[PDB]
């Protein structure tokens, strides 16, 4: 039944007695469901140390991973270039998923095409798909550039991207001067961030490799900035804002902030802003190149150093106080520009917030996960706040990265109870937050199912989730936030302290039971 | 508007294509004359590089048919991508304890690495099954959903399924739904249907222990999006029928095994489940009928048609249900129809809803001036021409460029489509409702769902945001 | 008992059994407490319509007001001027409260002195206090200016501020040329925003009245901006940022954003930034004067129109979409500068967010309270979002303001269930959220005791609080947020939508009970 | 120290005009471990940014506010009651709005009509409305704000008349902010109001079942639960705490106090007045104790037990032996992290000396302390606690406190909210010693663990090393 004056959606419609009795009859009559006491027994078992030890013995099964496949990052990299169409050579199902995944995180259109390789192509390659696909794409959507990656089926069969594209130009399907950079992005190697590195190195190769004779380091007096896989709009804007405040000439290579934030003014803009082909052609003339996320920009670093002859400085991701400081001092040394008073004052205002909030942050235990560069920056900032990052999980991390993070933890008393996990998924983390309960989780939307599970054991065992990372699907507009620089540190700080205070207010809201501590002033 | 105007609209849009693409797309764009094959073809390969909306066979098998089965564990066999982008993306609701006895919103995968590509993953799959049994003892079956590389590298998941299934006395279903197969999600439905037939549906061919009644039915092809199936089940059981099974929203493996015992199969989504419906009529003799629970007019029509398959007692309870909910949906129309009367709609969805929801819009005085399917067949378009008005635009496997150009000229009041289209038309200032996920609302089936549907169209179509697109100083 | 490994603060230390038995013995033994069944009986009575009728018949009793007294606003106004020391002529207790109040909201030092009038001053006046106070303040803290207000003591006894100050210079306690603007700020008239208006009109009086002969309207080609009582740092910065983007010369009269946000860099800065005396002197030469909060700048408006001869435009506070547009168009008309593409794009991005979130905001019912200008702008924006402002409370609003808000409500279908209340306090609102339950509250920290009251009736009756306004004492750094312009609308929108989504997640978190609707994607 | 502190005092006073110079000189002194060296309880010099509050704060916010089952009317304009709503963490147990009202703000909200015609007619109406909307209140107090005395209202007659009409305890308090020089006179006025209107309600009553171990906690306002962490120790020692003045206190507990055998005074400054009265009228002796830190707590338990018989003195040593391993573990953990660190304090009337022992229990040294509104007898008790060559200040000004800190450079400062953010920006760890920085409790053994944890987390926090940018 429905009352027209107060219509009920699925929740709480199906809580009505007639629906509740109906679901009970379906269960008892035909579902052949395990009895409830057996379900509770098994659930309680999955929260124990015994289950965790079996859980960590896995080596063939992955449950709730915290990573995606390469071509997803290759798409995000391509979208950062002006009038550029991402183009995934292979099966069209992947592109439907790529667009939907980004659609839901940014809540914006995401343009990407496929050449729709099918069963027949599995036997004789997708050369014809490339010829017709490139010509159809250029004619229909009028891009200035097409950046080609690959799905896993095209990688298994062994399609030669270089040859197929050259034949498309040779046979007259697209003009020979039309830029078509390419990169092999195998889903069964690395993760989405590896796909970002591969796509970017491919685009850099395309525009510089053969034209290195007339280049000389530093002639354009700019600094190249390579962001890497970055899903926060504010992180692109804060980097450009700080360098502009310093008067530093810079070149952001792959800049999707405009195309992922077009205005709703009556017209759909498929393309917007982005790095120009001219900026890529001229990049070798920069003073140097800074890699914002070096732990998944390995391939790009080798090319920038090997071919452009730039001496990429050893810099951590500019997150937190120390690493933002070092980033600015290195930019100052390279450009010859002093750090302006405005950034000095902004730094002091972040420190002021740290002093004002340090009593609520001290000792708070956190589990967290994400991509390698983002995680260690988050770990670094937590230690600076006096927090304990007890559970550090990076599904797509490697041994060399874990060694670095372990050194960061050892250099602080707040890293004493911390452990770094690589190759583990969110079902591994579920066990960790049960057997070694932290105070909060910091992670993407998939963590909400770990919070649900902890609450089922008990209110005193619930581990609330703080959404910082990718993807974020169940809140709106957090993709506009910032995590880099002093600005990002202030936003993270504010989110952490107020999550602690919100949780405290809830636990002290019971009248005449716990509301003695329901303070007005905190 | 007029028939010639829309035909000339088609011609102008196709002018941008190369010759080859132009000649193919012309066969997929037509104006309705209410013999579908006589004016539009479908179920063809997508032209490369035109930004199709379609997915793959894995999506049609894993995401649509098998995924919703709650007490089974479904393995995304291959690299890590497919299972992650499809995790909890579809709102096929269910009752259960996730991680203990239900697993719908979880992502199980073999996470293929390079060593698995060059030496196969059959040994890894056997290990994976053993690990599943250890950590999820209450699972009542396992399905292995094949991703693209599995078929290309020559793996034999059927041999693993049979060996491990006998070793553990377990139902293990191999599904060769690799994404390169077929042309869309459509073939994934068929592949999944054949997997149910060959590995599950016959498990109780010999058993007679289930007590049958003359009013046993089965809901086939309702995936309980936002509770759609629960809103449909309650009506059928108020009519005096006993719903034995739900395929596959909130469906359990036992419900599937009991389906050959029912007296009538009620098929909602023809496209995705007609294969198994025709099988059950040949092997078990169970007849099936299509029905439509979108809107009061269709719901009432379907209840009466279903009740006519039984005796006078069900027909009597049928009119009781119709009389009970009559004041409810009449109040909905009285409130919302004057707010939506005359508004024009364009639809682009998958394989059923582009026609099934027309009656619901017409129950609110709205007109569907254009509809289309991602992956329907000719038999779906046959059924569409009776529903759509005359001189309305039909498009098969529409391209991103075509859809935008059609909207620019037709200028509908509302667009109902998918997430990959939503934010495009919102920026153009056209109200948009997601017609796959219900925009995280619903249910829309049945009488209770119609109230939500009308509330949802109205809140979006008449929202104050749509008048503010233009800044006052740029006019 | 305490375990040194995990020390417990008041919560949950006092939930230990031994503390529990102790407090039970204290109650049953010596408190003579009413029976719990009677306490429950009376509580449920306070939630009824019958109690609400009794509650609204109050003439003399005020319970939990939503306003402060005048000199609080006079202090905040004076803080906005360069090297200006606020100075409250009266008793010192008021200044102790003024500083602590702002201390807890801004989490920053707040400088303000008092001349500490005692019992004898009540009989003979506070002239001697003024003489020594002005000399002592000037010498010890070395300000460039001293803005004088009054406490209710000095107002009752009728101390003539102009005479006392003139006698202080006449007797040589302070130099003649030392600026000492003044204003009478009676605590028993109006509220804190009236103190802001009085203090500002007094400062403009001191620097312009005796020198209008040489002023020419529009000669400096600037626009004066008077912000009024404003406790969000982001609101000062968004006005300056939008006017700088427009290329509009402007003068922000009273600008405390610097002194209320000094960096923590090893030294304390009593003064910082602020409106310079020169800017006040030259203000009559502006093209016009814009009042950002016209409903508590009544006195200032009459002075600027009658003395400066400025045709102050009739503009609402620039909150929401429509009133930010009108603000920018009027600024464009006055200055001759066109609205740039950057602000046009920002507007379109706000519209995009509104279209992205409208399905979750639609029909949501809100109770809200605060100051008049802030309240009406929040009501306007809620109507734009498709929400229903059911209970609109403004303790310090007047008859004319309520008529203006009723006109705004009548011009929209989303305000047909709305009611504007003036002269009512938060004990009135408590009844409204019980008898006519909204979905959320939007208000300051004092609303947390209403949420606690609603929860005690039951989880189904709980009305969550959304902290927007002044003062906010139980969250950190919300005073940095923005509520004006497109930027502020974007922040408010985000806070509202994610508050709705947080509450939905909590109600659907129960496993096998309501988690069928615990969607990953929303 | 020594002559360095004397030259510091003089250098700082050189900024003042002559008149203020001569007055402030009397309120600054170097300890030689009170009259003889420092003056106190004098008016504040105008315009020097003192930290003191007013008599209203001392009566409404401090003494009367915490009484939970009474309703306290802020009589006057709207300001005072609003700025003091829920600002002080005098914790309590109850149902707020039904049978407890501490964190609520009741006010008469004076308008000009009331300033001209008087508020006596409005107060009588206000009381009738309180009775209908809050029927479970067990008393009403009227806290006067500045205008009440200046306009000529007679709240006392309003109290008597209404009190008899409704058979309710109505307590008029003339705590107008212009009275006195600080919060101190508010204490006295509030104590006298308790005497004249509440304390003698059960003088004829003999029904209370008394025991020889009955005591009252006088002068503990349960900041963060301080009084609860004190009561538990006393009752473990075998005593019965009949009353707590006034943290989590009820009006019936106050009426029962004249029935106890001993008054345990924690805050001498605020409650010595009523304590001296109960000794004269009812013959109840009173004694001062100190539950800050294990050293002071053990000594106090032993001195209290000595006032009773063998069994109480036996239970005392059992309590001491019970908590010994707990506070020894606290010292073993936190003293090495705080040893040798120097502290400066500035609080109200009790804590600037009462917490010294706790800091010393952690190996810390208080190099300077001072009060806002203490009297001569407070500095008498202070000079024995403080060490030689330590700085003492009375009613310190914002300028003096800033200059003293810049020269002494303590490792930790403990003061109020109006001082907190000044010194944090200077890079000096700060702990609120009024509100416990929203932590605590700090009394008793359970409170010492929290105190030690709080001092360590702040003093050794990593934020203090980042004040200076690596590029200056
Ligand atoms: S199964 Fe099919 S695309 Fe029939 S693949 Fe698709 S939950 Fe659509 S039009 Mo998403 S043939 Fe169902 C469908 Fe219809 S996923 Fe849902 S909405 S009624
Ligand atoms: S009552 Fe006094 S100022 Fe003795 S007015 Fe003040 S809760 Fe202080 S040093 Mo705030 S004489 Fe209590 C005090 Fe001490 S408010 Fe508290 S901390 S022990
Ligand atoms: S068409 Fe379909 S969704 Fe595509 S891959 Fe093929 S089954 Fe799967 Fe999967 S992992 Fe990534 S997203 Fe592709 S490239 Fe390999
Ligand atoms: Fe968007
Ligand atoms: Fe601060």
């Amino acid at each position: 039944s429905q009352q027209v004056d107060k219509i009920k959606a699925s929740y709480p419609l199906f809580l009505d007695q007639d629906y509740k009795d109906m679901l009970a009859k379906k269960r008892d009559g035909f579902e052949e469901k395990y009895p409830q006491d057996k379900i509770d027994e098994v659930f309680q078992w999955t929260t124990t140390k015994e289950y965790q030890e079996l859980n960590f013995q896995r080596e063939a099964l992955t449950v709730n991973p915290a990573k995606a496949c390469q071509p997803l990052g290759a798409v995000l990299c391509a979208l950062g270039f002006e009038k550029t169409m991402p183009y995934v050579h292979g099966s069209q199902g992947c592109v439907a998923y790529f667009r939907s995944y980004f659609n839901r995180h940014f809540r914006e259109p995401v343009s990407c095409v496929s050449d729709s390789m099918t069963e027949d192509a599995a036997v004789f390659g997708g050369q014809q798909n490339m010829k017709d696909g490139l010509q159809n794409c250029k004619a229909t959507y009028k891009p200035d550039m097409i950046a080609v990656s690959t799905t896993c089926m095209a990688e298994v069969i062994g399609d030669d991207l270089n040859a197929f594209i050259n034949n498309s130009k040779k046979e007259g399907f697209i003009p020979d001067e039309f830029p078509v950079p390419f990169a092999h992005t195998p889903a069964f190697v690395g993760s989405h961030v590896t796909g970002w590195d591969n796509m970017f190195e491919g685009i850099a190769r395309y525009f510089t490799l053969k034209s290195m004779d007339d280049k000389v380091v530093g002639s354009n007096k700019k600094i190249n900035i390579v962001p890497g896989f970055e899903t926060y709009l504010g992180n692109f804007r804060v980097i450009k804002r700080m360098l502009s405040e310093m008067g530093v000439g810079y070149s952001l290579l792959s800049d999707p902030e405009e195309v992922l934030d077009t205005p709703a003014d009556g017209q759909f803009r498929m393309y917007a802003g982005g790095t120009t082909q001219e900026e890529m052609k001229d990049a070798p003339n920069a003073l140097n190149t800074v890699l914002l996320q070096p732990w998944h920009l390995e391939k790009t670093k080798k090319f920038v150093e090997g071919t452009w002859k730039h001496e990429v400085p050893k810099l951590n991701i500019p997150m937190g106080l120390d690493w933002t400081d070092e980033f600015l001092m290195k930019v100052s040394e390279i450009s010859g520009q002093p750090i302006p008073a405005s950034l000095t004052k902004e730094r002091g205002r972040l420190v002021d917030m740290m002093t004002d909030s340090h009593t609520w942050l001290h000792g708070k235990r956190f589990a967290l996960w994400g991509d390698p560069d983002f995680v260690m920056g988050l770990v670094k900032f937590l230690l600076e706040l006096g927090c304990e990052p007890v559970h550090i999980l990076c599904h797509n991390g490697n041994k060399r990265w874990k060694k670095a993070v372990d050194a960061i933890l050892a250099a602080s008393p707040y890293g004493k109870n911390a452990t770094v996990y690589i190759g583990k998924d969110l079902w591994h983390l579920r066990s960790l937050v049960f057997t070694d309960k932290p105070d909060f989780m910091i992670g993407n939307s998939y963590g909400k199912f770990i919070q649900r599970d902890t609450l089922h054991k008990g209110k005193e065992f619930e581990v609330p989730l703080i959404r910082i990372g990718f993807p974020i699907f169940d809140r709106h507009h957090l993709h506009r936030s910032t995590t880099l620089g002093y600005e990002g540190a202030m936003q993270i700080l504010t989110t952490l302290v107020n999550s602690i205070l919100e949780r405290l207010d809830e636990e002290t809201r019971g009248m005449q039971a716990t509301d003695y501590n329901h303070d007005l002033v905190r | 508007m007029s028939r010639e105007e829309v035909e000339s609209l088609i011609q102008e849009v196709l002018e941008v294509y190369p010759e080859k693409a132009r000649k193919d797309r012309n066969k997929h764009l037509a104006v309705n004359d209410p013999q579908s094959k006589k004016c539009i073809i479908s179920n063809k390969k997508s032209q490369p590089g035109l930004m199709t909306i379609r997915g793959c066979a894995y999506a049609g098998s894993k995401g649509v048919v098998w995924g919703p089965i709650k007490d089974m564990i479904h393995i995304s066999h291959g690299p890590v991508g497919c299972g992650q982008y499809s995790r909890a993306g579809r709102r096929n609701y269910y009752i259960g304890t996730t991680g203990v006895n239900a697993f719908v919103t979880m992502n199980f995968t073999s996470d293929f690495q390079e060593k698995d590509i060059v030496f196969g993953g059959d040994k890894k799959l056997a290990k994976l099954i053993d690990e599943v049994e250890t950590l999820f003892p209450l699972n009542k079956g396992i399905s292995v959903q094949s991703e693209c590389p599995i078929g290309l590298i020559g793996d034999d998941i059927e041999s693993v399924s049979k060996v491990k299934g006998a070793e553990l006395s377990k139902t293990i279903v191999p599904v060769r739904c690799e994404g390169f197969r077929g042309v869309s999600q459509s073939l994934g439905h068929h592949i999944a249907n054949d997997a149910v037939r060959d590995w599950v549906l016959g498990k109780r061919d010999e058993d007679t222990t289930f007590a049958s009644t003359p009013y046993d039915v089965a809901i086939i092809g309702d995936y309980n999006i936002g509770g759609d199936a629960w809103s449909s089940r309650i009506l059928l059981e108020e009519m005096g029928l006993r719903c034995v099974a739900q395929w596959s929203g909130d469906g359990s493996i036992s419900e599937i095994e009991l389906t050959p015992k029912v007296k009538l199969n009620l098929v909602h989504c023809y496209r995705s489940m007609n294969y198994i419906s025709r099988h059950m009529e040949e092997k078990y003799g169970i007849p099936w009928m299509e029905y439509n629970f979108f809107g009061p007019t269709k719901t009432i029509e379907s209840l009466r048609a279903i009740a006519a398959k039984f005796d006078e007692s069900i027909q009597k309870k049928c009119e009781e249900v119709i009389a009970k909910y009559k004041p409810e949906w009449e109040a909905v129309v009285a409130k919302y129809r004057p707010r939506l009367e005359g508004k024009r709609v364009m639809l682009y969805i998958g394989g059923l809803r582009p026609r099934h929801v027309i009656g619901a819009y017409e129950d609110l005085g709205m007109e569907v001036v254009g509809t289309g399917y991602e992956f329907a067949h000719n038999d779906d378009y046959d059924r569409t021409m009776k529903e759509m008005g005359d001189s309305t635009l039909l498009y098969d496997d529409v391209t991103g460029y075509e859809f935008e150009e059609f909207v620019k000229r037709i200028k509908p009041d509302l667009i109902g489509s998918g997430i990959k289209e939503k934010f495009i038309f919102q920026k153009m200032g056209i109200p948009f409702r997601e017609m796959h996920s219900w925009d995280y609302s619903g249910p829309y089936h049945g009488f209770d769902g119609f109230a939500i549907f009308a509330r949802d169209m109205d809140m979006t179509l008449n929202n104050p945001c749509w008048k503010k697109l233009q800044a006052p100083w740029e006019a």
